[PDB]
């Protein structure tokens, strides 16, 4: 046998009296997989069946099982259990979330904010379109890389100090990097007005180069390192 | 439903709610980097609170400087009290200093790597440490 | 797009380069000029920085605007004070000078 | 009862689903002036499209110079002469079109020396029907095209008034007197219940490799619409017709995609035997899905696997240029780390045959619209239609070819759209309810929410998928399956001594993980009851004990003076499944497939031939 502990956070909106507490549980790791949300699930199945979580690809590609296991928030189904069993695995959920039930936060906000920046295609004349192909050179879609794979996972923007104090008013990073692939995405026309969305003092400037956005990313993304690029454009673009 | 209205309603309906919030603080891992802007926060604050009260007391106190230092002189002053006092001045200047310009150097938006984080952060405290100890001294 | 608060920021880092700048320019080059600028440079800076904390931390409408006033006072009778003791008094760079003789 | 509290909605449109099909159809509706909603369980993005990485096919001729009629002929050659010859002559022209216009919403696929979109090999495609080669036509975002493809659509997607009812768990459909009014639903959240009536519905819902014990397909990947529709007394379609992807990681199931024998990717087995060309020789692999699964699940029965128990076959990549693997497949190069602990740069991947599609699903017009069978023919339920991995035009037939699924997403989820707009007009009379409509749902859910009996949801998963891992493989035969179908006619029985523990009405997941059981039951009843009346060698459906190809003629010898054989003595026909509800009892008929073509002129009905890659 091999027993492992996962100290979980609780919260059920259907006990009335009931308040954020932890509970525990234990696992035979020699019938289960390596990754955490193996267990999660694994206690689900055999043991709790009220442990309420999210997930879906199981593959660390579509960002439903974000959650801050051991202090840093990635996704549950690639961070493998900690083989070592003097340690006890706690799992909490999303920091600074209003928790809608146990590892459940609620991210309407989150993607809200992802709503406000337009993330899509703009082009001036609209009128071609559907019918031809846009030309984009390799060199053009290269600036690409390293963005457009965001999950959308949010660990990242739920890491951020800022965002922590300010979720209503500031971005976060997941969205400023989104509204940054679309800057430099050579197809789009609009680079100047989505740089003029950000003129307040929180949009945007709520950064102050924490950089535990780009810390803790599940894809190893670099966000902070765009927001210094987006504040780049945003000093010397003209109009 | 807009991008405004969405937001709206998530507060509305999360205020009046009795849900709670997930820790932060409390359980998050504690990083160089985090320590390390936590600090020139403190660093500055520290800073323009001793630059105030500097400013301050011209206006509000009696006498000169040269008054102030005579009085400080007539306190039986040991010479490592004074070094301590002396690092104590200098010690979150240069911290400050050094990281500022580690701070200024992202905004030319270099250096924003988890490797490079963790070797320019060490080069600041090593920096802090030596000029500290050097200009307290001088 | 009145770019206010991007110049803001710009400001910012600019100011800093310039203390940066100063720093070692008024060990090297000590004088009435140094002790004024560092003064201006000083507070400014300062208060812009607060002002990033304030903006940060203190929520809602009154309680900002009333820190940030505050905030002013203090900044303006901050780079007061130190002109006045730059004018009437040894001034930084040498009141720092004879400090460390000590 | 009156525990819930029922909120009415107003549209003139449901869309049940937000993946690319869902996703495209919901906003086209809209785009078209429809005061359209949109009901998902999980959030648009998180849905399974977004895992796919192979890419999408479309004929542009950024390669090579191609026609999409070679496409055609590739895909109905593909579909193993199931595949109904209308709905693909309609994709493989729009696919053009289709493709064009995702690029002109955003999606950034891989660029080429002349900057235009980079297609490029997979599975079964040819030049000249055929004749000259290999092909090269599936449009991708390196290795992530399903994940762009989301994204931008779904970004898209807000730029429109559709209103999406996110983390929302269809229950049943509003059918009444055989047409459809729309969808009630659970709501995740507060746990109340929303009757969505619109004067029409689409259900795009994706697969069903959740009834299996291994499969590529992820956690929601449960058949719930198309178990909705068989709740509605609706037949479902060829559901047998399962697709065992060749690779796919031995633990996880995580899918390697066919990009990356399309880029050149080979399999080894135990003595080192580049052992697909052995089996296809022009192939060498690159050959159909059915056909190479076939190839290395076969090599293991022998007992010539490779590994700690000899269970799984090698992919290979490290011989491809290491820029390549980086550019060309970083999203799979990535996975084979994470989950085997492997570099794809110097070591092979473990690959096993594991589920994949389900090219089976509701049956439908090329233009979208769901099909019932009444006195033999078709006729056409209203106001109902589907799309995607849910439907089955049976575009696929017995076979999908690889990278046209994401093309039926966005062609079909596009065509429902257009389909309703020419149909009808916004502001129509959207018709009406009875007042106790769909309360069967609701008791069915209260059912499960207190269910006290003796086997826990999580365990009765676990040996459906079992017993349709055992039964329903890559092979099968009458003897096995004959065991296997009883044995989830009892599974069925098993529904009433089921325990369910969570009794909150707040995202009570035990209860709709639970649900979703009962639809994936429905799906593996209809699977493996098809797949064992079924008796010939088609496609993905392979019988030892009939391993010939059962048409209408010996299409193996030239016609002509031939006696035809009559409709129900041969298995050129779609497995039309049934199911009672209460006994589980699996009924079935069968409906003929289309040969003819929209305009015979642009496009030759491509008649049945010998079958081999
Ligand atoms: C690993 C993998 C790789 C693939 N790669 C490729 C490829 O390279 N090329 C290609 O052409 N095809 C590929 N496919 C096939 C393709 O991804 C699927 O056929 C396609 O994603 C199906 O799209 P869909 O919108 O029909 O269903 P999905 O994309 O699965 O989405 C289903 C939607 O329906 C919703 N839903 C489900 N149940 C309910 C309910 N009860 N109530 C409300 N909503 C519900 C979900 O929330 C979701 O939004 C791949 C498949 C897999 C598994
Ligand atoms: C060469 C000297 C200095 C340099 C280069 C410098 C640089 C900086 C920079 C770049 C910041 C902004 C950090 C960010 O990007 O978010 C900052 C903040 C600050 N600095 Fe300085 N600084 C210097 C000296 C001082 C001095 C002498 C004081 C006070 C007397 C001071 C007080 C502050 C304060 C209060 C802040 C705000 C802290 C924060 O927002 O985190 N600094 N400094
Ligand atoms: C332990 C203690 C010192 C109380 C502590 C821990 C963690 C924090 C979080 N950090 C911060 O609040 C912080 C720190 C430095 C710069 C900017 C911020 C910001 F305002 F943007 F968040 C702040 C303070
Ligand atoms: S950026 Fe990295 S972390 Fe922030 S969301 Fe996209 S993926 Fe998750
Ligand atoms: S964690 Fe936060 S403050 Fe800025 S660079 Fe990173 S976003
Ligand atoms: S559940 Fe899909 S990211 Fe882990």
């Amino acid at each position: 046998p091999r027993i492992k502990k996962f100290a979980i956070y609780r919260w059920d909106p259907d006990k009335t009296g009931d308040k954020p507490h932890m509970q525990t549980y234990e696992i035979d790791l020699n019938n289960c997989g390596p990754m955490v949300l193996d267990a999660l699930i694994k206690i689900k199945n055999e043991i709790d069946s009220t442990l309420t979580f999210r997930r879906s690809c199981r593959e660390g590609i579509c960002g439903s099982c974000a959650m801050n296991i051991n202090g840093g928030n990635t996704l549950a189904c690639t961070r493998r259990i900690d083989t070592n069993l003097d340690k006890v695995s706690k799992i909490y959920p999303l920091p600074h979330m209003y928790v809608i039930k146990d590892l459940v936060p609620d991210l309407s906000n989150f993607y809200a904010q992802y709503k406000s920046i337009e993330p899509y295609l703009k082009k001036k004349d609209e009128s071609q379109e559907g019918k031809q192909q846009y030309l984009q050179s390799i060199e053009e879609r290269e600036k690409l890389d390293g963005l457009y794979e965001c999950i959308l996972c949010a660990c990242c923007s739920t890491s951020c100090p800022s965002y922590w104090w300010n979720g209503d008013k500031y971005l976060g990073p997941a969205v400023l990097m989104q509204a940054y692939r679309w800057m430099i995405d050579s197809r789009d026309d609009f680079t100047e007005e989505r740089l003029a969305k950000l003129q307040d003092p929180f949009s945007l400037y709520r950064c102050h180069t924490i950089m535990n956005c780009t810390g803790t990313c599940p894809k190893g993304l670099n966000p902070g390192k765009a927001i210094a690029e987006i504040k780049k454009m945003m000093a010397t673009y003209k109009e | 439903t807009t991008a405004k209205e969405e937001m709206e309603r998530f507060w509305n309906k999360n205020l009046g709610s009795n849900r709670p919030l997930s820790p932060h603080i409390t359980i998050y891992r504690w990083s160089l980097p985090m320590a390390m802007s936590i600090c020139h926060r403190g660093t500055g604050i520290a800073l323009s609170a001793g630059v105030s009260l500097f400013g301050l007391s011209a206006l509000l106190l009696p006498g000169n400087f040269e008054s102030h230092l005579e009085l400080v002189k007539s306190l039986c002053l040991g010479p490592t009290l004074i070094y301590t006092a002396k690092f104590g001045i200098v010690f979150p200047l240069m911290y400050h200093t050094w990281n500022g310009i580690r701070h200024l150097i992202w905004d030319l938006g270099k250096g924003l790597t988890i490797p490079q984080l963790t070797q320019s952060g060490v080069v600041v405290l090593i920096l802090t440490v030596l000029s500290s100890v050097g200009l307290a001294a001088m | 797009s009145s770019k206010a608060a991007s110049l803001h920021w710009t400001g910012e880092r600019v100011v800093s380069v310039l203390l940066l700048g100063l720093l070692p320019a008024a060990y090297l080059n000590p004088c009435s000029a140094m002790d004024y600028s560092l003064a201006a440079a000083l507070t400014l800076h300062g208060h812009w920085g607060i002002g990033q904390v304030v903006t940060d931390y203190v929520r809602g409408d009154a309680l900002q605007k009333v820190a940030k006033a505050g905030l002013l006072a203090l900044s303006a009778f901050t780079f007061a004070g130190l002109c006045y003791f730059n004018y009437h008094d040894v001034g930084i760079c040498k009141a720092v000078a004879m400090l460390w003789k000590l | 009862s009156t525990q819930y509290p029922v909120v009415d909605h107003e549209f003139d449109a449901v869309v049940v689903g937000a993946g690319g099909a869902g996703l495209r159809a919901a906003f086209g509706l809209s785009e078209a002036g429809f005061n359209t909603a949109c009901v998902t369980k999980l959030f648009p993005t998180r849905s399974h499209t977004v895992a796919a990485q192979g890419g999408i096919n479309a004929a542009l001729g950024n390669m090579e110079e191609d026609n999409w009629r070679w496409h055609f002929y590739d895909t109905v050659k593909g579909s193993d002469w199931l595949g109904d010859q209308d709905a693909i002559h309609y994709m493989t022209e729009q696919a053009p079109a289709s493709v064009v216009e995702l690029e002109n919403y955003g999606m950034p696929f891989s660029r080429t020396e002349d900057g235009k979109i980079y297609q490029r090999a997979f599975g079964g495609q040819s030049l000249k029907f055929g004749k000259g080669g290999q092909a090269h036509r599936c449009c991708c975002v390196a290795d992530r095209t399903g994940h762009s493809l989301l994204h931008t659509l779904y970004g898209r997607s807000l730029r429109y008034d559709t209103s999406y009812f996110v983390e929302y768990f269809a229950l049943d459909l509003l059918m009444e007197n055989g047409e459809c009014r729309g969808v009630i639903a659970l709501c995740i959240e507060d746990g109340s219940i929303h009757r969505i009536r619109a004067r029409n519905t689409v259900v795009a819902t994706g697969g069903y490799g959740r009834t299996y014990f291994s499969c590529t397909s992820a956690h929601t990947s449960t058949g719930d619409g198309t178990a909705m529709v068989t709740r509605a007394g609706l037949p479902c379609q060829d559901l047998e017709f399962v697709q065992f992807h060749p690779t796919g990681i031995y633990g996880a199931g995580c899918l390697i995609t066919e990009g990356c024998r399309g880029e050149g990717g080979i399999l080894i087995n135990s003595q080192g035997e580049r052992f697909m060309e052995r089996y296809a020789p022009v192939a060498k692999d690159l050959a159909s899905r059915d056909v190479v699964s076939r190839s290395m699940t076969l090599e293991i029965r022998e007992g010539r696997g490779c590994g700690p128990e000899k269970d799984h076959v090698y992919l290979q990549l490290h011989h491809l240029p290491p820029e390549q693997l980086a550019v060309r497949l970083p999203g799979i190069s990535e996975t084979a780390m994470i989950f085997a602990g492997v570099d794809v740069t110097k070591e092979p991947i473990p690959v096993l045959p594991t589920v994949h599609y389900n090219m089976g699903g509701i049956p439908t017009n090329y233009k979208g619209q769901v099909l019932r069978h009444v006195n033999g023919q078709d006729q056409v339920v209203p106001g109902l239609y589907a799309c995607g991995e849910a439907a089955c035009a049976s575009v696929h037939g017995a076979n999908r070819l690889g990278a046209n699924s994401l093309l039926d997403l966005v062609v079909f989820g596009r065509a429902c759209a257009l389909s309703i707009a020419e149909s009808c007009r916004p502001g129509d009379k959207v018709p009406s309810i009875k007042p106790n409509a769909g309360e069967e749902s609701v008791m069915n859910l209260d059912k499960l929410r207190f269910a006290n009996g003796t086997i826990r949801t999580s365990e009765l998963r676990l040996s459906m998928q079992k017993s349709m891992q055992s039964h329903a493989a890559v092979f099968r035969v009458g003897s096995v399956l004959q065991e296997g179908c009883e044995k989830i006619l009892r599974l069925y029985g098993d529904l009433q001594h089921l325990k369910t523990f969570d009794r909150g009405m707040v995202w009570n997941t035990d209860l709709v993980e639970t649900l979703e059981l009962q639809n994936l039951m429905l799906c593996a009843l209809q699977t493996i009851y098809g797949a064992e009346a079924r008796k010939e060698s088609r496609g993905a459906h392979a019988r030892e004990d009939f391993k010939e190809r059962v048409d209408e003629y010996d299409y193996s010898k030239p016609i002509q003076g031939q006696q035809k054989k009559p409709f129900q003595e041969h298995w050129r026909k779609h497995t039309l499944s049934y199911v009672d509800v209460k006994t589980g009892k699996v009924s079935l008929e069968y409906r003929p497939v289309i040969d003819k073509t929209l305009n015979e002129a642009d496009c030759a009905t491509v008649p049945p031939a010998i079958r081999s890659y």
